[PDB]
RNA sequence: UUAUAUACAACCUCAACUCAUAUGGGACUACCCCCUGAAUUUAAGCAUAUUAAUUAGGGGAGGAAAAGAAACUAACAAGGAUUUUCUUAGUAGCGGCGAGCGAAAAGAAAACAGUUCAGCACUAAGUCACUUUGUCUAUAUGGCAAAUGUGAGAUGCAGUGUA
RNA sequence: GGCGAAAGCGAAAAUUUUCAAGUAAAACAUAAUUU
RNA sequence: AAUAAGUGGGAGAUAUUAGACCUCGGUUUGGUAUCGUCAAUGAAAUACCACUACUCUUAUUGUUUCCUUACUUACUUGAUU
């Protein structure tokens, strides 16, 4: 039931990582939808698998971020081209539409100020529990230094309660030698989000937005 | 050499090869007489390691030993006296079955000294062994300053006095703490000396 | 010479089938909690010694 | 049900080839008794004053017996292993094929352990060896190794996976054959 | 008979009576490990010398004696003595004195 | 060469011999080695305990035997085969925790002695036993050769080497 | 042949290659034979 | 759009076509496309694309206080010179 590029059974060794670039059989860019099957990791409890995987080479996820600024968010962030707004987009982000070819849940990762948290689950929350894109308080959302990294592939991922995962982490159109230092350091940053981990899962999964799921030891 | 290999190969006894080679070797060594001369050692690597050589005359015998704990031979009619002594059917010898093998050889062949033995096969009513003997008057063993020591008189019948390898087992001799009682030499000579009343001349 | 039937019946417990009960079986057989510990690593090794060498 | 480390014995190198092997091996009979003396009695008298090392011309003959040979395989020095199959008990020889199949050296299993003893002039010898690569018999040497490589060595890696065995015979055999020689004559009339 | 340092906390000092001389102390003292036995140094090769200073304590014991240990020659040409043949014992000592003391504490 | 149709040659396993040469079975008993093993008694009764891991034992040796060259002690500033005596000590412990039992390390002394195998490599069976012919002398279950005379011996004897 | 730690054995053994008692009898283990 | 497994990524994919280039499919570009990411707006924003696994499903060489019938080579007794 497996394809030619997305290896299912074969626990491939350390020298066959170079074929991870061969998932680009399409021409349009695809978002790598990561997934894994977790044993003894219940997401209904307080273990909410949400973090940030800061990786050295940026595969550029197409991420728009609205930055709520009150004299602390956009003062230093001109080195990374912040939007420079005074948190007035939240007045129109819910209960109405902005313009043509635009939704009201219009981001991938939201970063919020510290002093205007009260309106995030109350007027914005009913538009986000219906969206699932809710900004947490631990997804590197402070904009003291966390804006140079935000366009530098800051992936905020929320958890599904049906034990499936699909979140954009990047693309596979580039060479796997760039992914030789990327996948070797991301999986060290994914297991830090796990608890009491030595080996609770037998094998890993990775998958693009138009490709079959690869698996690798 | 080969001898290290057949060492390691005899060890894997529960396997499929060595469970047949000991299955055939039982229903060869059961249709014969309980005391019986084999020409050659069965296991020639554990004929080595135990003091056998291939010169005339190192003699070998196969014995069968009836295998189980010792029923006190009491006349149907009681071990009389106190209930502490009333036990008949769970008594176990202080001697082995291997030592009981070497005995029934060495009793019977009065003019050949015993060196060791080894297990060769067993089945369920008869554990059975392979004893190494040495004539001590053949010249090829009297000339031999590596094997010559068993020719002395102080080894006459050297396991009816407990002194082979599988005789020294059942005594209990060793060192130190765990083998403390008995450290007088043997085992009975400890209670002689523990109990010794020293009636010194100058009290 | 091949395997042994307490190991050949605990390799089958060790394919997927809860190698705690493998350890509770070797310590029942071998039986000492380091001999059972040091036997479980061997049959873990052999089951992954057939991982591709015994494809064909 | 004799387990498939046996049969390796007694699949034992059919005698179209084995007679050619003993024709080879006769030149590698180990050492003459008298000529051992005749080699060393003339060293002792005549080559006492000569003191030569060069004209020795070490005759390259068989090595005999397992502990010689099992050394000679793990040192990769033997070009041909002959092991008999009449060994008592077995473990003097039993591991020796699965050495030569692992070390790669071509081994043959030849009927007769007394037949091996006759050319080395002892009673029984159970295993020979061949280190000899002299060109006077190298032509026969190649094809006689090309026999044993497919007979044994390239056959060994599917020797082990095969033992049927436990053949009944003859009374218990032909009775159950006589079950089918009559009960099929009930199947000849019912389906007829 | 080498040692000091009897084992336990009672006798830190009063000797177990020295069986050994433990081959490093021979090798550390100019002999002749097999040779020491032929003099009478009692070489017994079961002790696994655990101190520098216990090794020195017996090395200097193995230098005190072997500096007073007179040597008979074999064939009385005596090319490497190291002591003498005019300190042959009749001339020098001939004593066979009785105790070989331990310098005792 | 084996329908059980003959022979040959091996080998293995096994026989037989008023075969040539050898051992074996004493009996002693004080000590010694291995077994096997009560009850009288004591507990103010008695059943575990105690007698006693002993009488009776009961087979096997020597001038001594057994032991014996650490799968040991110890926790230190470390000791170093075994055996025996002194002390530890009637102590730790065992015990119807009753009656009662009961050791060792360390210290002190007597005496002190170390070692050999098996097994990778050690890379020409280098090996033994008789057998007859000399020689060597002796009541040599010898030595030196010899035939290399059988035989043993690669299913391994020898040298080197040993935790 | 067996058994027993041995000594030894409430042994009408019941199995111990010829486990025979054997015959002036031929070849290529004498012949039907005796437990 | 229902009936999005679900729920999130996503803020378009994929396909087609001729053109570009290649020996060629194809991908891309744009046209078009069942929906959909968007809108339609709510409980999941359904497209695109899933690891998972059961309701279970066919099938695979599973040990089993399994069990039942047979087999002979172990073992057992009986019979004969």
């Amino acid at each position: 039931m497996a394809s030619k590029v997305s290896r299912d059974t074969l626990y491939e060794g350390v020298n066959g990582l170079l074929e991870a670039s061969a998932k680009k059989k399409r021409g349009f860019l695809e978002t790598v939808e990561l997934q894994i099957g977790l044993k003894n990791y219940d997401p209904q409890k307080d273990k909410r698998f949400s973090g940030t995987v800061k990786l050295k080479h940026i595969p550029r996820p197409k991420m728009k971020v609205c930055i709520l600024g009150d004299q602390q968010h956009c003062d230093e962030a001109k080195a990374n081209n912040v939007d420079f707004m005074d948190a007035e987009a939240l007045k129109k982000l819910n209960k109405n539409k902005k313009l043509v070819k635009k939704l009201a849940k219009s981001y991938d990762a939201f970063l919020a100020s510290e002093s205007l948290i009260k309106q995030i689950p109350r007027l914005l929350g009913p538009g986000l529990n219906k969206a699932g894109k809710f900004p947490a308080l631990l997804s590197h959302q402070e904009s003291m230094i966390g804006k140079i990294e935000e366009v530098k592939s800051t992936i905020k991922f929320q958890m599904k309660k049906v034990l499936c995962l699909s979140v954009a982490v990047g693309h596979v159109g580039m060479k796997s030698d760039e992914l030789a230092q990327n996948v070797n350091l991301s999986i060290n940053f994914l297991v830090s989000l796990l608890k009491k981990n030595w080996q609770n899962v037998r094998s890993l999964h990775v998958k693009s937005s138009m490709g079959p799921p690869q698996r690798l030891y | 050499g080969a001898y290290r290999y057949m060492q390691e190969l005899y060890r894997k006894k529960q396997s499929d090869v060595m469970r047949y080679l000991l299955r055939i070797r039982v229903w060869q060594y059961r249709q014969l007489t309980k005391l019986h001369r084999s020409p050659r050692p069965t296991r020639p690597d554990k004929a080595r390691r135990l003091g056998y050589r291939a010169k005339q005359g190192f003699v070998i015998y196969r014995i069968r030993v009836r295998r189980g704990g010792r029923k006190r031979p009491v006349p149907k009619g009681c071990t009389y006296g106190k209930p502490k002594s009333h036990g008949v059917n769970q008594l176990k010898p202080y001697r082995g079955l291997q030592s009981i093998a070497e005995e029934r050889v060495g009793r019977r062949l009065g003019g050949l000294r015993v060196l060791n033995s080894y297990w060769i096969a067993q089945d369920a009513s008869y554990k059975y062994f392979e004893v190494i003997l040495i004539d001590t008057h053949h010249s090829a063993i009297r000339r031999d300053p590596k094997i010559n020591w068993i020719c002395k008189h102080v080894h006459k019948h050297r396991e009816l006095r407990g002194l082979t390898s599988a005789g020294k087992s059942s005594r209990g001799i060793g060192k130190g703490y765990r083998y403390s009682q008995t450290i007088g030499g043997s085992r009975r000579a400890a209670w002689k000396r523990k109990n010794r009343e020293h009636m010194h001349r100058k009290r | 010479v091949g395997h042994a039937p307490y190991e050949k019946r605990t390799m089958e417990l060790l394919k997927v089938s809860k190698d705690k009960r493998a350890l509770k079986f070797l310590k029942r057989r071998l039986g000492t909690h380091i001999r059972a510990k040091r036997k479980r690593e061997e049959l873990s090794n052999i089951l992954t010694q057939l991982r591709k060498a015994q494809t064909h | 049900k004799v387990p498939p480390p046996i049969h390796q014995f007694s699949q034992t190198l059919d005698k179209t080839t084995a007679v050619k092997l003993f024709k080879l091996l006769e030149k590698y009979r180990p050492e003459s008794p008298l000529a051992k003396k005749l080699r060393l009695k003339k060293i002792a008298e005549a080559k006492a004053k000569g003191k030569d090392v060069e004209p020795k011309k070490k005759p390259s003959y068989v090595s005999a017996g397992t502990n010689t040979v099992t050394k000679l395989i793990e040192q990769k020095k033997a070009q041909l292993v002959v092991i008999a199959h009449d060994v008592d008990p077995l473990e003097l020889v039993l591991f020796l094929p699965a050495l030569c199949r692992k070390m790669g050296v071509p081994y043959c299993i030849v009927k007769g352990k007394a037949r091996l003893g006759r050319l080395v002039r002892r009673k029984t010898c159970t295993t020979l060896a061949l280190t000899t690569v002299d060109n006077n018999d190298k032509a026969n040497f190649g094809k006689v190794l090309e026999a044993v490589k497919t007979n044994f060595n390239e056959r060994h890696e599917e020797i082990r996976r095969h033992w049927g065995g436990g053949i009944l015979g003859s009374k218990s055999l032909a009775r159950i054959s006589k079950l089918e020689r009559a009960k099929a004559r009930e199947l000849a009339q019912k389906q007829g | 008979r080498p040692v000091v340092r009897c084992p336990t906390i009672r006798y830190h000092t009063k000797l177990r009576a020295g069986r050994g001389f433990t081959l490093e102390e021979l090798k550390g003292a100019g002999i002749g490990a097999n040779f020491a036995k032929t003099i009478g140094i009692a070489v017994d090769r079961r002790r696994k010398n655990k101190s520098l200073e216990s090794r020195q304590r017996n090395i200097q014991r193995l230098k005190e004696y072997r500096s007073k240990l007179i040597l008979f020659p074999i064939n009385e040409k005596k090319i490497r003595a190291g002591e003498s043949s005019l300190e042959e014992c009749k001339l020098a000592t001939q004593l066979k004195g009785p105790v070989l003391p331990i310098k005792n504490e």
